């Protein structure tokens, strides 16, 4: 019956709120109302980027630290060195209206997608010497809002048709068909072990995926618009995930609920990218208000702004190694602070 | 029809509901430990000299 | 700077040659966004002046356009319309023959999205001959869908084509007028709707939008001289 | 991914004769491209560099205003002029294309050669001119630099070629510790300024051959004399 | 001392107006070719204006009178071919505004700081003795070679006229797709800086004459240059908001 259906998931669902209250032992500001605060951070501009024709959608560090790939919605994705403001690879796209990049870790490879429904692969490292299509992956009913790379050969991919994918390069097919999202998915985290991985939708929630066996192992709420960006915590048992409703929250996968709520009250604006320092204690999120805001992880205390920036702040993406933040924005300008 | 969403959607809340869950104490402790034993290991808390740094 | 860096800095030069190349095309082309419904006619148009997106590259009068139709998608339509700030135009089709409030309420959220403050909507009736061979016949009544419709007179500045009746006009330019109304409501002068009258078989369309696009950068650059 | 070189033969002093490499399976417009030729007998001399585009064109000291390089991208085909031929310009030359951006792979596909009879520097020392070689043990092979090559970027430009009886040199080793494309994993490179050594271990057959070590910290390229491997 | 008074206030206007262009060139919208030509011909008319002020006490018939005269005829020649490259700029963006994205820096800087050294060089070979001399470094003020300065510039202000009218045509046009002799009046105000139209009223003084030189040439220099500053680096709406957004970078950096 589909009465009693309701009444069950109902009861379920106060379940869970009930379980959750009674892990609400403390709150992370308490717990981290002793330590001494991280400063006044000030990063400057070290190095502009600039090359991208339109306004620059997403942007994804490589794993040496060194390399940076950016899609901007003019067909072009530009794989630039960031130590030495060179342009490695300028590679036309197939369509022009692209959202997501993502750079391999082996560096083989990198993604792009968009509004044309498909990720297109390719492959950096050729015999031929150019950068060719190396797999153009399709089927999701939508535009793809974020792809990540867990190796060389799987990648998965969240789509604006409510649905993450863990797709096979190698086949073309995808592997495991992550849904249960309400609306769409604008970006997915992935875990350091690469076992689980977080992806916010356009329904106030955020869901974490087992990408072996693929199901929603957890989910949280307590955003009160669409997750424009989520980002997964060093140590990968807790994420931060931003909301264009000038809020971002720290979400614990054990408490199972959210921990810090970093927000203020001279912010209306809605954050679209959303980073984590390698140590965790910063939490770097781009606004709407063509800056970024560099938060204190611990103490839900602003410790800077990354001011600079002409347009809205698009993309911004810490590297691995911890050494230098990149911000992507409208202004068609990629900008490296320190 | 609707039937089977609602005893999906039954089935899911009832695998999120048998989580075992640690007190927010806990967690917050452990992010406070990477936190501070990486400490000495962002080159964004501390600005890192000009020497070490490639930028 | 040793002998593979400076070759490096020059490959990046040739790439910045390229990017130049391809930016004298870039801004040069105008982008515009096909919106409309299902039941509304856009396939016909991009048949004429000839899953994911779709691109129609049009040139007319040694102009380049190129109009995106957007395919394969579910209602949230918020969430990818905001890559769509920096287009010149929204092509915005309408059938004039129901479902009219419901197309009238997607012209809303899209005049007053707040990511298309600057973005001018041109407003296309299509197949209006469907309108003007159904509303010669009784069996479909535009004031029964729309209850201020006898309480409207057509108006002065009308131009009727040669050979349509007066119930024909009044019907289109009533669409019209509701159309325009929800348009200026809630406008600043920083965007504008141009409407006209389409029957999905019309050479001319290539032209309207053409006229208009030239109309729609020509206040734009006025607004750059603050002459505006 | 194939570069046939024509264009060579008997000559007579003094001469002039067009080489031509032409280029099928990679991107000729995006590839830098050398000419190298190595004497009978001898070891490898870099000739000329023609970069990507055209713009910066490089010429040996031995060669220089004699010999001039050319590229046509739409015709995938470079060319070498050379003009007022010497006897001691007698060689097979050979065509090399070399990418440079960061973790490229420079000099990694050479052609065939053309035999052209006729009838400071950094100078690379390979003191080992001949090393005995056993299947299944290891060697290692040593090369030395007039000047340290490693530059302030961390780089050590030093290149390890492979040369088997008949066959063009293949690239086996960039920067000093890169192992090439389609290389076996039991080769490996290491060393500092002005030292290195090119470990091969667990030899086998069809490695035996010339290596060459070569510096490409600046112009003009030298290479080393060549550590011949023979069973 | 009128003279004097008013072009200090014009040079001190243009001089706030480069400033401003070199602040905030880092924003995209002040980095387009509108601002290219705003800021060449602020400082065109910016060493037309000091080169005149100091051009007003320098001893008449000497080498340096006759230097500063060849400097003030090329800076004023430049500057006047400045203001037709902005009505160039204003008739492609407004009429025929497609292909105005193009690029033309080249034939920009090519018109001005260009064509006006030609004609100087033609005008300092065929005519040495017109140049300074008299009682005053204003070529020859009196008659013989002002036409060298004058026939040119009568070509930019009976050309950036019409090119005024045929944009005031269609900025009309445009009022009436709606107070249009408002929003025509205001456009007048805004493009008679940038466009050589208010240097008609000084073309009845270039022979001989009233002494009226000093009170009617001071108006129009102030004017060029206190217009160029009050509508276009002020009262813009684009260079204001330039100026805000690095005000907030800065407060907030
Ligand atoms: C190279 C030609 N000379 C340049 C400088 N000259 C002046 C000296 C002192 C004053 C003064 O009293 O105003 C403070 C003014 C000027 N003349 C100008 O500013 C502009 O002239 C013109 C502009 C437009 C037209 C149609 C005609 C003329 C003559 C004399 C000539």
């Amino acid at each position: 019956e589909l009465d009693q259906l309701r009444q069950e998931a109902e009861q379920l669902k106060n379940q869970i709120r009930d379980a959750r209250k009674a892990c609400a032992d403390a709150t992370l500001s308490q717990i981290t109302n002793n330590i001494d605060p991280v400063g006044r951070i000030q990063m400057r501009t070290r190095r502009t980027l600039r090359g991208h024709l339109a306004k620059i959608y997403a942007m994804h560090w490589g794993t040496d630290s060194r390399l940076l790939v950016s899609a901007s919605q003019d067909g072009k994705l530009i794989i630039w060195d960031s130590y030495t403001t060179n342009k490695v690879h300028a590679i036309p796209l197939r369509s022009s209206w692209v959202m997501t990049c993502a750079y391999a870790p082996s560096g083989n490879y990198v993604a792009c997608g968009g509004l044309d429904n498909i990720c297109s692969i390719y492959n950096l490292k050729t015999r031929e010497g150019n950068v060719r299509v190396s797999r153009e992956l399709a089927g999701h009913t939508g535009y793809l809002s974020c792809c990540r790379f867990l190796d060389d050969n799987q990648i998965v991919t969240s789509s604006g048709d409510t649905t993450c994918a863990l797709w096979d390069i190698e086949t073309g097919q995808q592997t495991t068909t992550f849904t249960g999202h309400t609306g769409d998915v604008m970006s997915l985290s992935l875990a350091p072990d690469t076992r689980l991985f977080v992806s916010g939708a356009c329904d106030a929630s955020a869901k974490l995926w087992d990408v072996r066996e693929g199901m929603c192992r957890q989910t949280f709420t307590g955003h009160e618009s669409d997750i424009n960006a989520i980002c997964f915590f060093p140590n990968g048992n807790a994420f931060a995930t931003g909301s264009d409703d000038a809020t971002c929250r720290l979400f614990d996968l054990r408490a199972d609920q959210e921990l810090m709520t970093y927000s203020h009250d001279n912010i209306i604006c809605g954050i679209t990218s959303v980073s984590f320092s390698k140590s965790g204690r910063l939490l770097l999120a781009g606004y709407d208000d063509f800056n970024c805001n560099v938060w204190d992880a611990l103490k839900a205390d602003r410790a800077g702004v990354l001011a600079g920036h002409d347009n809205r702040v698009s993309c911004l993406g810490v590297t691995d190694d911890g050494m230098a933040v990149a911000t992507g924005s409208w202004d068609s300008f990629l900008k490296i602070w320190n | 029809a609707s039937i089977a969403q609602a005893r999906k959607l039954v089935e899911q809340l009832k695998m999120e509901a048998n989580i075992d869950r640690i007190k927010v104490s806990k967690a917050a402790a452990d992010l406070m430990a990477y936190c501070e034993a990486h400490a000495k290991e962002d080159p964004l808390l501390t600005p890192v000299p000009a020497s070490e740094n490639p930028f | 700077l040793s002998a593979e860096d400076k070759a490096a800095v020059e490959r990046s030069k040739m790439i910045e040659k390229q990017l130049q190349k391809d930016k004298q095309v870039y801004r040069a082309t105008h982008r515009l966004l096909l919106l409309g419904a299902d039941n509304s006619g856009k396939s016909t148009i991009v048949k004429q002046m000839r899953s994911g997106i779709f691109e129609t590259k049009f040139q007319v009068d040694k102009v380049n356009f190129h109009m995106f139709d957007v395919g394969a998608q579910r209602d949230e339509r918020r969430k990818w319309i905001q890559c769509f700030n920096d287009v010149t135009a929204i092509i915005f089709v309408v059938d004039s023959s129901n479902r009219l409030q419901e197309a009238l309420n997607d012209f809303k959220s899209i005049w007053n999205n707040r990511w298309l403050r600057t973005i001018s909507v041109i407003l296309f009736l299509n197949k209006q001959d469907l309108l003007a061979e159904k509303v010669l016949a009784g069996k479909s009544k535009i004031e029964d869908y729309f209850p201020e419709f006898a309480r409207y007179t057509t108006p002065e500045d009308a131009t009727p084509e040669p050979g349509e009746d007066p119930r024909v006009t009044r019907a289109k330019y009533f669409i019209r007028d509701e159309f325009l109304r929800i348009s200026t409501a809630s406008g600043d002068g920083r965007h504008y709707c141009y409407p006209h009258f389409t029957c999905s078989v019309d050479t001319e369309n290539a032209r309207r939008i053409f006229n208009d696009c030239r109309d729609i950068i020509q206040r734009m650059h006025l607004r750059q001289y603050e002459l505006l | 991914v194939q570069l046939v070189e024509s264009g060579g033969g008997l000559v007579q002093p003094g001469g002039s004769r067009k080489l031509s490499c032409s280029a099928s399976g990679f991107a000729f417009s995006s590839f830098g491209m050398h000419w190298v030729r190595q004497a009978p007998e001898k070891g490898l001399e870099w000739v000329a560099y023609i970069s990507s585009g055209s713009g910066t064109i490089y010429y040996a000291d031995t060669v220089k205003g004699r010999f001039t390089i050319s590229r046509d991208d739409p015709k995938n085909t470079l060319f070498l002029q050379m003009t007022s031929l010497r006897s001691e310009d007698t060689a097979m030359y050979y065509c090399v294309r070399s990418i440079y951006y960061y973790g490229s792979s420079p000099f990694d596909f050479w052609g065939q050669g053309t035999t052209l009879t006729v009838s400071s520097d950094i100078v690379m020392t390979q003191a080992t001119s001949s090393v005995p070689v056993t299947p299944g043990e290891s060697v290692s092979i040593s090369c030395r630099s007039s000047k340290s090559l490693l530059h302030s970027n961390g780089n050590t430009y030093l290149y390890w070629f492979l040369q088997r009886p008949g066959q063009s040199p293949q690239l086996l080793i960039y920067r000093m510790s890169n192992l090439a494309s389609g290389v076996p994993d039991r080769f490996s490179g290491s060393g500092s300024g002005t030292a290195f050594t090119l470990t091969i271990s667990r030899l086998e057959a069809e490695d035996v051959g010339v290596y060459y070590c070569m510096q490409h910290l600046e112009y003009p390229l030298t290479f080393g004399a060549g550590t011949k491997l023979e069973l | 001392s009128i003279s004097y008074v008013g072009c200090s206030l014009s040079v001190l206007c243009l001089v706030a107006t480069l400033v401003t262009f070199a602040v905030l060139s880092s924003v995209s919208t002040i980095r387009n070719q509108r601002y290219h030509i705003h800021a060449n011909l602020s400082f065109a008319v910016l060493v037309a204006q000091v080169l005149l002020l100091i051009s007003f006490r320098l001893e008449p018939g000497t080498t340096p009178c006759q230097v500063m005269a060849v400097l003030l005829h090329y800076f004023f020649l430049s500057a006047f071919a400045w203001m037709l490259v902005e009505g160039l700029h204003l008739y492609s963006m407004v009429i025929k505004v497609f292909g105005s994205e193009d690029s033309k820096h080249r034939y920009y800087y090519g018109m001005g700081w260009g064509f006006p050294l030609l004609i100087c060089i033609i005008s300092l070979s065929f005519a040495m003795d017109s140049y300074g001399t008299s009682n005053n470094c204003w070529l020859s003020l009196a008659s013989g070679a002002i036409w060298a300065f004058v026939a040119p510039a009568l070509f930019v202000i009976v050309v950036n006229i019409g090119i005024l009218i045929a944009v005031t045509r269609v900025i009309s046009q445009i009022s009436a797709d709606n107070s249009a002799f408002k929003l025509t009046a205001k456009a007048v105000a805004v493009l008679l800086p940038i466009l050589g139209t208010s240097w008609v009223f000084g073309v009845l003084a270039v022979n001989g004459c009233a002494v009226v030189f000093q009170y009617m040439f001071a108006t129009l220099n102030s004017l060029q240059g206190l217009f160029i500053f009050l509508f276009h680096c002020l009262l813009n709406s684009e260079v204001r908001a330039a100026f805000k957004h690095k005000t907030k970078v800065w407060s907030l950096t």
